[PDB]
């Protein structure tokens, strides 16, 4: 805990199209599935985004659906282009972020998604960028990292 | 926190 606002924050500096205020504007997979485009459009194309349904409401089986195509997404990612550098020992339950909107969950998920900013191409940009936000974020960021990058 | 460049430095050294 302190994981997912701090993230959220952190998801806020990429102003993708969808809201991106609340934990349950996360719930539906949109916002990371653009964010994931961001990070690495040439991984995360349009073919891909295309597999995540938009307007979802408030139906969660439907939230599930895109949470675990993004869950897929990201461990494929790191499989073939990270080197499986991020730690993956502990997946997020996204059941319980649909079913729940558990925002631990949520938090676990939002730090896979740092972990791809980190390790991508543009690391150096999106660290850099990190360093620049409010110092309170920033250590939860350096924590999350820490996490992520230990074998 | 300076020290917070620091570990971010680090990433970016590696």
């Amino acid at each position: 805990a302190e994981l997912c606002e701090s993230l959220l924050t952190w998801i806020q500096t990429f102003n993708v199209d969808a809201p991106c205020q609340t934990v349950e504007d996360l719930t539906n997979g949109v916002v990371m599935a653009q964010v994931l485009q961001k990070i690495d459009p040439a991984y995360f194309d349009e073919n891909w985004l295309n597999r995540i349904k938009t307007e979802v409401g408030d139906n969660w089986r439907l939230k599930i659906s895109n949470l675990k195509k993004i869950l897929k997404g990201i461990l494929d990612y790191n499989h073939e282009i990270l080197g499986q550098q991020i730690n993956d020992f502990t997946l997020p339950d996204v059941n319980l972020i649909g079913e729940h909107s558990d925002a631990a969950e949520l938090g676990r998920m939002l730090q896979l998604i740092l972990g791809c900013a980190v390790n991508c191409e543009q690391k150096q940009e999106y660290i850099q960028a990190i360093m620049m936000m409010e110092e309170s974020v920033q250590h939860v960021v350096m924590t999350a990292i820490q996490e992520l990058m230990s074998k | 926190e300076g020290v917070l460049a620091n570990f971010f430095n680090s990433l970016l050294s590696k």
